[PDB]
């Protein structure tokens, strides 16, 4: 029944600045616990009581705040420090947590290095086919993917899944999956992918036909 | 080393049953209160129930969202902590966490220790086994100096999944991508990315688990 | 002015906390500081303070010289503040004896002095350091009881008491005592068990004693009884064996295990429903190092498997008897009686080259927080100019 | 039986009058008196007594070897009545502690003695001698705190500790205790700021902590704040430098002057207005020698000027750590609270050819009224026949 | 008058769920802890559950035997106390009591006031309407000077049937007798004794109600 | 975990008879409730703290014990006084309730009244064939059913059901129904019940053939 609203929801920063993320509550508190949660992990205790730091937490964090505003800072940005961080009270009956603020690096934009490929003869002999093409190591993470099937746009049959930002090079991936049925793959010579990105006005382009 | 191992997730259909259970270790179980708290897929963190105490007289407290199906509970001499859920929604499926919360009468509620967690998936659907897939490049494209591989992974239900490359000796230049749920069914891929002269020099092969169906395939990547 | 009313249970406790240590033995290098053994703690609702045995006499004179027998007609029972070294000028007289024991009902304190021949010994009761009560050996055969504290509760104190063999069956009193007087007394029919040098505490209106079994039980026995001395018996089930000697560690016994069961030392263990938590020293073989073990369903079930140990003294240095003894809520301000214990490092004879034989004393105090395992040894540098 | 208000603002003071004196090492060359060090002074509303670290031996006896590392498990925390000799014939144990502080609240003692290993000390809590809560090492590096009295205000005492490195950025936190129980704990903000052993008093319900920069400032740190640790931060700006060692006085800054700011010395000084009362050495390299001094805009300003300076030490002889201590109104039947202060005086290693090294003290009280420089200095002659 | 009114209903399959409720009246039921209290057709009593009032913070007390499947609660705003059952077994088929306490110090335990039960039957057995059966004596004797009729209730499902005679204007020299369960079908019966002038002279006639079903049967008994 | 064992089950009894019901203890309690039970309500508290009666419990009633054993006792015993008496106790958690004594009334024994009703022509032509044989009135409560077929005992398709003592009259009755296919009936001639009751020596016999 005590609220608490983390912002921003998302946060931004190059190495080395200044971040500081806040949460407010409905109602007054005497301190404020926060969380670190990277994806695939549990969350780990963070700090307690406003301020205090846990074990292993390294001094460019601080936090501060009183009443119903308090805050989380971290000094010099690091890439390990992205993850999200959430609030967390226990004033009264029940405990409650914030909605999260999550940290993302920023750097140098980079254009997706484009693959395509056919179905595989296994998924054929069972009368499926699927197309996949992968869109890796770009930045920023806004992409657009379009089909085409001897070139009309294909909007059907399409999955896509992008990854997490990543960890060495802070880039981001994409995979598009058109998956049709052999019946239909096989009536069509030649079958496109149409990455569109900022880093370029043309989209790039990658595609096969099915004789070779 | 202070640990919580939480077991007895599970897939279960909705007005199931199910029971979670926590094995602690590394402290006196018995002077501290425990929790459970959860975790939906992609959506943040909440608190479910709270035991207390030998001392404080095992009282127990529970989320309005949780309030008459779950039952909180402990075993002492064991070192377990206990959540029967009855009559299981699919708001319920998440990821639930066994919990130690701080003796500092200071912090009053900071949560200390953190199990890994177990996975509870609320759902009708019904266990399928995958297909994997090898992705090859298209025959012709060979110019660049580096190629990009792949495996697709398809028609299962639930998670998860293990995929890696050559057993894990592969996590370089790797990108596995989250499943993504289609009428029940889920799907998945991942690119292996390598030099032109190592492949199809040496052996590129994908390897896919499936736990809840109980399927191991390995998949060698051939040209053609 | 209000007896201790002892109805409230044990305080949860998540480790040991250090609380004292006397450095005896290394002040006693120089300074004057008695020959001591059995040095436990006991608490009033002002203060703890630690009794102990002199044999009378000095380290490093000559008369702290170990070739008199234990139980000589020098030998007394005395007390000084908590922490402090044992010396004739910060010490307490309180009774001549060879074994004894001591606790404070609220009131007073009573102090219970064994002294007088092997075949006829006579333990003096006294309240407020005044005589009120006597009892002779009754198997003729060195009458003992429990260097450490006794346990008092709604104003009558308790106490356990053996006569016979030390390796063989032997006859076990327990009684109950009332402003330094004997009011009840039995005789408990324990064939088969060996009780000795008792660890008795009090928790929830009744007590419970974990002692040494010198004839055949390197597991502790245990007897537990109400205000009418109504009891109940058994053996510590855990196979995290408590004596010392003993075996490694393996499936425990609910009687005594036969196993490296002769001799031993005073030791202790505190009950929490199911568990236990037991103080014991490191080595199975001798008295070296001090542990601290967590056995959450030890009291009652016989596997190895614990959730935590805590460092006390290392391996490689000198221990000896340990004891219970606890804190009331009339003292602490807690709901709950508060358990502590205390250990002897035991420095001399028969392990080093001395003519003397003389305990230091550590003691920590049960609490549901922070700490942290370590070795506070005695630290004395033998042998001494003597 | 009542709690000291601490509300009332520091006694306006001309100077500083000669309280103790305990002339320990002199007396024991033949005595038995402790090796000491640390020798700080707190009071009750009844008397003040003088608090210490012992190694757990006697001067003129081989345990005062010096080889032992300083935080050995031996070392313990003691008190005995101001300016008698720390005896153990006429002193009181405290906790088990090679860190300590303590102060009264107008009810009880609070004590505050850190032991256990380097990555992973504990300091233990007693309130009337009973342990009331622990706190563990939270960055893993020698948990450490005052060294000098704690400051009660309201019924809550206040202390800081430091955990980290001491020759770089460490972690600071203070603390509210109200009967032994940590009730408030804040992390200082603090980057580039060093705090170590804080001298802390009350003034106006509100503490104010000067303490040691060991990493890069020859000023002192201070932190202030109010009963909820709301808290400031700087440092003290006179241009006349606090600490040892460091640079001859020129501008000051009021952040760390880097220059002579590593390593130094537990020292004081009392803030009024803006100005302030300084304790320090008299020599710029060496710990020799004590004077007072009085800067009317010293806290907040960076000149070399002050109005007066009374000397304590003279240069030639031998000093050490100092600390404050005050006097509440509920012990002098004033209507201000009075500051005073202690001098450790060392002799022994390692500026001196012996085996050991320990404190004799000194200690003043600033009264508005007439006073005259001197020196009072420990006054053995060294060597000692060990 | 004091008085506690349960509701919450019969027939449920085995491990469903149900929700038992009780209205309070005539007391201050937000001062006075609560309990349920309940007994098995043809067995005794058995203790199920206890919460205690606001101001000793609604603790709550389970019988092993009802433990991590029961829920407890109240609304003292509304004067209810409720009953959440999960998990149900066919042993916990059986009549629930809304049970006051006794608030004297010198009577811990005492249970002052009870409900009327309500019924709670947990079976796989469905739902199903009887068959009414007029009886008449043998065609031939016409004989002593009273008369036996008679009324046959077959093949329903569950518990209970009402059987009256004339409405129940017709209670003396009546007896009715106990149902009994064969194949997951009930049958019962009932006699009814008359002088032999009243009958066939006067209409004698058998009412049967099945709530369950939602059946009501008259019967006349003619002769043959 | 505390039990209570009530002696005897069953207790039997003429009017204005004194009768005593016991209620041990496997451990000591403080002291003891009672309740009575009739078929069909609720139970009616009926006596506290061992010996305190409940509003409308008649004097007739007394009630004693400590330790591990109570008491419950009716100076004089009247017919409305037969029921289930089940005592219950809470000393400790959880409260427990011993196993209850029955009380029934005694009286001279009667035999019974037997009759007997073949098929409904409303159930025939649904094609089933029940036949009822009602002994209604009896005392003691031993009773034995034999159906006859042609002569030839029958055992299959037989469902009985008894009812409690009466409350006017204390006597018992029973209902037996054997119940066949149409098609089975029809092959036979004579259907009989066969009542035998310690009240005679030769069974009492109720018959009817098929016309
Ligand atoms: C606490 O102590 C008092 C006094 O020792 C006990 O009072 C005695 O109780 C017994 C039986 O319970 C009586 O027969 C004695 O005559 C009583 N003595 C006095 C002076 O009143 C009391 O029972 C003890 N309480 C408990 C809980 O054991
Ligand atoms: C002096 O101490 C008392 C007790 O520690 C303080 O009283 C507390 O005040 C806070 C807010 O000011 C309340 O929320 C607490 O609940 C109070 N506690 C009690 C026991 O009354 C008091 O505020 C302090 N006074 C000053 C001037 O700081
Ligand atoms: C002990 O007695 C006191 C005083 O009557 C009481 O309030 C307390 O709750 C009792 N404690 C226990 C644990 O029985
Ligand atoms: C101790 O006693 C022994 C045995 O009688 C003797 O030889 C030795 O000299 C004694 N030592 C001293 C210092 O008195
Ligand atoms: C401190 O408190 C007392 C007692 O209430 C008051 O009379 C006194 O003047 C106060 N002093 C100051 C400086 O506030
Ligand atoms: C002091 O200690 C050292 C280190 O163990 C040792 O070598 C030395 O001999 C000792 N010196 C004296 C005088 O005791
Ligand atoms: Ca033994
Ligand atoms: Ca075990
Ligand atoms: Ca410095
Ligand atoms: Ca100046």
């Amino acid at each position: 029944q005590i609220v608490l609203s983390q912002s921003p929801a998302i946060l931004s920063a190059s190495p080395g600045e200044k971040v500081t993320m806040t949460c407010r509550t409905s109602s007054s508190v005497s301190y404020m616990h926060w969380y670190q949660q990277k994806p695939g992990s549990s969350p780990k205790p963070w700090i307690y009581a406003t301020s205090n730091l846990a074990s292993g937490v390294p001094f460019r964090f601080s936090g501060s705040g009183s009443g119903t505003s308090y805050s989380l800072t971290i000094s010099r940005v690091e890439a390990e420090d992205a993850a999200t961080y959430y609030c967390q009270q226990w004033n009264s009956n029940p405990p409650t947590f914030g909605g999260g603020t999550k940290l993302e690096i920023k750097r140098a934009d980079a254009a997706p290095t484009v693959s395509i490929f056919p179905p595989s003869s296994e998924q054929l002999t069972s009368g499926g086919a699927s197309v996949v093409c992968f869109l890796n190591n770009f930045y920023p993470k806004d992409i657009n993917v379009k089909w085409k099937i001897d070139g009309s746009e294909r909007q059907n049959g399409v999955l896509n899944s992008w990854t997490d930002q990543d960890s060495k090079d802070s880039t981001y991936s994409m995979s598009s999956t058109l998956t049709l049925t052999k019946d239909e793959y096989e009536r069509h010579n030649s079958y496109t992918c149409e990455a569109t990105h900022k880093t370029s006005t043309s989209p790039i382009v990658k595609s096969f036909n099915r004789n070779e | 080393q202070v640990k919580l191992q939480e077991s007895g997730g599970g897939l279960v259909q909705p007005k199931g049953s199910l029971k979670l259970s926590c094995a602690a270790s590394g402290f006196t179980f018995n002077t501290y209160a425990m929790n459970w708290v959860r975790q939906a897929p992609g959506k943040g963190l909440e608190w479910v129930a709270r035991i207390r105490s030998k001392s404080n007289n095992y009282a127990t407290f529970y989320a309005d969202s949780v309030k008459d199906r779950f039952t909180i509970s402990r075993d002492d001499s064991q070192s377990m902590l206990y959540l029967q859920m009855h009559n299981l929604k699919t708001d319920d499926t998440a990821m639930y966490y066994c919990v130690r919360p701080s003796i500092y009468y200071y912090a009053s509620g900071y949560l200390d220790v953190w199990g890994a967690g177990t996975t509870v998936t609320v759902s009708s659907a019904k266990t399928t086994a995958p297909s994997v897939y090898p992705l090859a490049p298209v025959c012709g494209d060979t110019t660049g100096s580096s190629v990009t591989l792949g495996c697709l992974v398809k028609g299962y239900f639930p998670e998860p999944v293990t995929l890696t490359w050559n057993s894990g000796s592969l996590s370089s230049g790797v990108h596995t991508f989250p499943a993504v749920l289609q009428s029940d069914l889920y799907t998945l891929s991942s690119s292996v990315t390598v030099t032109s002269s190592t492949w199809p020099s040496q052996s590129i092969t994908c390897n896919v688990a499936h736990p809840a169906s109980s399927t191991k395939v390995d998949k060698k990547i051939e040209p053609r | 002015s209000v007896k201790l009313a002892g109805n409230s249970s044990l305080c949860p406790v998540s480790g040991w906390a250090i609380y004292s240590k006397d450095n005896s033995v290394r002040i006693g290098s120089k300074g004057d500081v008695f020959v001591i053994r059995e040095p436990f703690i006991s608490c009033s609702p002002l203060e703890c303070r630690t009794f102990f045995l002199t044999q009378g006499a000095l380290l490093n004179d000559k008369h702290s010289n170990g070739t008199i027998k234990d139980r000589s007609p020098y030998r007394t029972l005395m007390s000084c503040p908590i922490g402090e070294v044992p010396s004739p000028y910060n010490s307490r007289f309180e009774s001549v004896a060879w074994s004894a024991s001591a606790c404070h009902d609220g009131i007073n304190w009573l102090t219970i002095g064994i002294s007088g021949p092997d075949n006829g010994a006579v333990a003096v009761l006294k309240y407020n350091g005044i005589i009120t009560d006597t009892i002779k050996s009754w198997r003729n055969n060195i009458l003992r009881t429990q260097e450490s504290e006794c346990a008092c509760v709604n104003g009558s104190c308790f106490t356990v008491m053996t006569d016979g063999p030390s390796n063989g069956q032997a006859s076990y009193k327990i009684f109950r005592i009332e402003k330094g007087k004997i009011v009840k007394s039995v005789e408990m029919n324990a064939p088969n068990y060996h009780y000795e040098e008792c660890s008795c505490y009090p928790d929830s209106s009744e007590i419970t004693c974990v002692c040494r079994d010198n004839w055949h039980g390197s597991n502790r026995p245990w007897v537990s009884f109400n205000q009418n001395l109504e009891y109940q018996i058994g053996y510590i089930c855990s196979g995290i064996f408590g004596d010392n000697p003993r075996p490694n560690d393996k499936t425990g016994s609910c009687g005594p295990v036969s196993s490296n069961g002769a001799n031993g030392v005073k030791g202790f263990s505190f009950k929490y429903g199911n568990g236990v938590w037991i103080g014991r020293t490191k080595s199975i073989s001798s008295r070296n190092g001090f542990e601290m073990i967590w056995d959450p369903n030890g009291w009652t079930g016989t596997d190895n498997n614990f959730s935590i140990k805590q460092d006390i003294v290392g391996i490689n240095e000198w221990s000896g008897y340990s004891g219970s003894f606890v804190q009331h809520p009339e003292l602490t301000g807690l709901d709950c009686i508060r358990p502590c214990f205390w250990v002897e490092l035991i420095r001399g004879r028969p392990k080093e080259n001395t003519i003397w034989t003389s305990g230091s004393s550590i003691s920590f105090c049960g609490v549901n927080s922070d700490t942290v395992g370590w070795s506070w040894p005695d630290g004395a540098e033998l042998p001494f100019t003597i």
